[PDB]
């Protein structure tokens, strides 16, 4: 079992975290660390109104594919283990998160949408929009499909388990440099297991600055 | 078409064999810094210059006796429309540099004005011993001479003492560049210069920020500041912030939006006693930058007060004392 | 590792489209220029800046009425120990700029001295009409005022007329920098400044080469020159040559070897009437550079004469008349 | 349609040319062009005393090989020949006069497979580990039998001239020596329709002269 799933099925996580109100019960003078950016959502929605730049990024990363690199990945998956004229990525999201998305954007265009739910039923749905009972079934659905990469879009429960069961190869983390109130957060990334390998330029979008960083799984056991 | 891949190797045939060790630097000294693949955050423009000097700098002595590692000629550019470039790999305070800037604008040369507000940036430069070393024996303590402020508002006026009245004496460069920016924006003569050759010896010390040049396009203001001597470890972080704040001030009073702050470094050096502290800093990963907000009610360069400035969302690593003896 | 390759693509998610590029450039206008795979010849630092301005410059009017395409802030570096950077993509002659440089060193402000050697660089700036336009009604024709030479040898002296004796008046910056380079080489204050704010209006025209700062290491001399306004098509080629030659002269009289000539450009512009001539020049491939030889017996900055300079092996493309109307 | 010999066997030319000492016609306004650099030799040896930087570049280029890229070049050569599927080295070809101008201490050229063209001399005339060929067609036969990375034609002029004429040169690694010397042999005038410059290097000073390196590539015409 030294053939890791995430490296075979290239399972990635992409999120955006803001800063969270100190609850008014913090001490004297503040300290910062990567955990400072952990706010994920508030009452079923995103903590902030709308940050178009992060939207544009998320879309670009989840819908980008390089066909001249697929065969090599095909070659990798089968060995391990016409339909669609265009190759695509698989986006795994939880029901809550699925419900949060608006109407005109579902299912996410140019993407193979998947949903984790123990309650939903495949039928009143599109034959084109898969669904699964548990994380383990996903690996099976991936085994059948022809896809470039698989992106775990949240939410929190989703992130926690996928991180727990260690199915994440990289984390495309957006650091939103502003405070909002949240009720759901992102897990505290362990440094011994994930390390930042890339940091982008800094931008301003909808009255807040933000940057994009990338965490990569550490090969140290 | 890897054809041209070998060609790239050929053009590098005369490269230096770094297998040769230089400046007593240990590989792992920069383990984390060198572990990142893409370092696009703007703070790396500052960090990469420090790394370059540490790895390829020239060992030299200097006026202070501490000795340094130095290189000559660099340029950094910060996009003020997207962030306020206050370094995040160490903690920085701004009250003091903002008061220094307001003091420059008032055209003052009295060091006591800063000391009474607990801003000690110029304290050492105004002591009896420091002035006597500069051979300014007849200069009162903290009377800095015709430095920045005096040149910005009275270039060419004869300096007497810090309490004299210089109203309407000399060239008011600050007033002139503001008028040029408002009325003749495409002028290529919009410069503010502190290097008055005639007055250098009367100054507690010759200026480091020689000049500031401005450029206006599509309602946006950019500024280039040329610094002849740059203490990368301690001075530069504050210099970037001072001139970025100044650019916002000028832009605002001229009804323009700030665009880029361009910093040109002449003698760029790392003091031998800052080496350990900088090795630590370079291995820290930048956080997204904060933003700077100015009270929109201020319409004239002379009306800004300390409460008119606000730095928001400043996320930073812990402070670092650059001094090995610190 | 090819995964970092997809990451590279993500970082470019917000990059500009193609038809967002701002100017009217036809694809084939730079076909040869864009056909080259590796453009490492140092002349490309110059050619690449012109290209950057043509493709991304800002359209603006200017004092001359011709209008330009411009950008703010660039830096070029030339290694004088390996070659003399005289542009090869067009023919350049250096007799006049060398006579100009000797005229500056002598501290002269008399335009007739240059006309008598058949050098017309300053002819237009000294006519009756030009001076009257600057409101210099009481200035004799060809009396340029306190320009470069005057500032280099007498900064701060009161200017009277081009025939006066200014011995021992004002600050002799030139002698001062030579002394600092010889006796305090690690000084970070070795600067020569031409921008005397108080005398600007008395000059036939304000200076474009604001200052020169020197750097000395291991017996080698480097020089940074800051140019506030740069006519890329006509002025810059000669400016690079002039200061490269000046660096060789200063180095020689101080028993040092020249190292780098670093050119900082503030308002860099390409005049609208030079666009067709530059499109042609950019498609020409540079030739290896010539070398500059100075008579070795000259040991003092003031003893050079035109016959002490020789340019060897200058290979170049045909002369170009930058002006569209020319 | 079908393959060109120079592409299958990767045959390149490498040379160094100075300016030629013509001495009295109207030199203050002389005209320059690529042909300005054409001086190759004098009295059987090089026109110049010694330009070490060019010797260094020459050695670096002619000895460099990339083993990971070889497994592919092999496939290409086999396929072209319809044949099936020690330390790797480049092949260097030189005329008899050129070979004779090289000092004993440098022959045969280190880390390279040496090949000499000659009709007057035979293998019995050489004590060295070199291949002797008496026809250009024989080089191709040889290349078809050896395991090598790239093939560099080293001059002299008679050799450069026939390889360009037979169009067996894929690229020309040309050093422009910026100084004048007496010469008696010249590099052939390159046709701009057949070859175009694709790269130019930094400029250097070596042994009292400046020089640069350019690369001409065969065109799509
Ligand atoms: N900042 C960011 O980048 C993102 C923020 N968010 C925010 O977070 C919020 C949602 O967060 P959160 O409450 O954590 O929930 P999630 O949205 O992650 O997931 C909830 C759903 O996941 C399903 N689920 C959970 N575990 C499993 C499992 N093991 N197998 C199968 N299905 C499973 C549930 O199905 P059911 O109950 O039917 O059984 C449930 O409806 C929103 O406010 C959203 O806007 C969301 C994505 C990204
Ligand atoms: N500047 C540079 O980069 C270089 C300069 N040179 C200089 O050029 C000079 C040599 O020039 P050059 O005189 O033209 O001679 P070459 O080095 O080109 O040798 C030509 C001779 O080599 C043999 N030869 C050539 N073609 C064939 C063929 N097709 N079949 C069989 N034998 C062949 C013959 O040898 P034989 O008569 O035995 O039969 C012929 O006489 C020297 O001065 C040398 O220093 C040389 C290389 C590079
Ligand atoms: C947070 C967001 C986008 N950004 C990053 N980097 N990472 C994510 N996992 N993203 O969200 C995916 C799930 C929510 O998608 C939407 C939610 C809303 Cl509310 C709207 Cl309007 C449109 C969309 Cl597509
Ligand atoms: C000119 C040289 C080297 N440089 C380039 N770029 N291209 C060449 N084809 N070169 O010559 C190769 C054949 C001659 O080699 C030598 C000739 C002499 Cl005379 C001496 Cl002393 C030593 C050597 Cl290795
Ligand atoms: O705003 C400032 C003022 C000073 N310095 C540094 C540069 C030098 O290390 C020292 C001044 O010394 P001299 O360059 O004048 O010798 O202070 C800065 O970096 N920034
Ligand atoms: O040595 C020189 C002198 C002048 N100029 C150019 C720059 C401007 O195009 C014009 C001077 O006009 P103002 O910048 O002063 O407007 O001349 C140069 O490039 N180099």
């Amino acid at each position: 079992m030294m053939e890791q799933v995430c490296d075979v099925f290239d399972i990635y996580a992409i999120c955006a975290c803001c800063k969270v109100e100190s609850k008014n019960e913090g001490k004297k003078n503040e300290v910062f660390n990567n955990y400072t950016f952990r706010g994920l959502g508030n009452k079923g929605v995103l903590p902030w109104k709308c940050i178009s730049l992060d939207m544009k990024y998320f879309r670009a990363v989840t819908t980008y594919v390089n066909e001249s690199k697929y065969e090599k990945l095909k070659y990798k998956r089968c060995k391990y283990l016409p339909n669609s004229k265009k190759l695509q990525n698989v986006v795994v999201m939880g029901r809550t998160n699925w419900e949060s998305i608006p109407k005109k954007f579902k299912p996410l265009s140019n993407r193979i949408n998947v949903i984790l739910s123990r309650t939903l039923k495949k039928e009143d749905f599109d034959e084109d929009v898969y669904i699964i009972n548990k994380v383990e079934d996903l690996i099976v659905l991936l085994g059948k499909l022809n896809y470039y990469k698989c992106f775990i879009l949240g939410g929190s429960v989703v992130y926690q388990e996928f991180l727990e069961k260690k199915l994440i190869k990289k984390i495309y983390f957006t650091r939103i440099n502003s405070t909002y109130e949240c009720d759901v957060f992102f897990p505290e990334i362990n440094e011994n297991e994930y390390q930042i390998i890339s940091v982008s330029d800094v931008y301003t979008s909808n009255n807040t600055t933000l940057d994009f960083i990338i965490y990569k799984k550490t090969n140290n056991k | 078409d890897d054809e041209e891949e070998d060609d790239f190797v050929y053009f590098n045939f005369n490269k230096e064999k770094e297998e040769k060790n230089k400046n007593s630097i240990h590989p792992n000294d920069f383990q984390i810094y060198n572990s990142l693949k893409y370092k696009y955050h703007p703070e790396y423009q500052y960090l990469n210059i420090i790394y370059d000097i540490m790895m390829n700098g020239n060992k030299q002595s200097d006026r202070t006796g501490v000795g340094v590692l130095s290189k000559f000629g660099y340029i950094m550019k910060f996009d003020l429309s997207q962030y306020f470039p206050l370094l995040t790999t160490k903690k920085l305070f701004l009250r003091g540099i903002i008061e220094e800037l307001l003091w420059f604008i008032r055209g003052e040369t009295n060091g006591n004005t800063l000391l009474n507000k607990n801003v000690r940036i110029w304290e050492a430069n105004g002591t009896r011993e420091f002035l006597d070393n500069r051979k300014l024996f007849h200069r009162e303590v903290n009377d800095l001479g015709p430095i920045y402020g005096f040149q910005w508002r009275h270039f060419g006026a004869e300096y007497t003492n810090m309490y004299d009245n210089y109203e309407n004496k000399g060239v008011d460069q600050l007033k002139n560049i503001i008028n040029l920016i408002k009325n003749d924006p495409t002028s290529r003569r919009i410069l503010l210069c502190a290097w008055n050759v005639k007055d250098l010896d009367q100054m507690a010390l010759p200026p480091c920020h020689i000049l500031c040049q401005f450029y206006v396009f599509d309602g946006k203001l950019s500024c280039i500041m040329y610094q002849r001597s740059c203490d990368l470890g301690l001075g530069v972080p504050f210099n970037i912030a001072s001139y970025s704040i100044f650019t916002h001030m000028i832009a605002q009073v001229c009804n323009l939006q700030p665009a880029q702050f361009i910093h040109v470094l002449g003698n760029a050096h790392v003091y031998n006693n800052h080496i350990d502290s900088l090795k630590i800093q370079l291995n820290r990963i930048p956080y997204p930058f904060p933003t700077l907000k100015l009270n929109p009610d201020i319409k004239n360069i002379e009306d800004f007060t300390i409460s008119d400035f606000t730095i928001q969302n400043y996320v930073h690593h812990e402070k670092i004392s650059m001094d090995m003896a610190a």
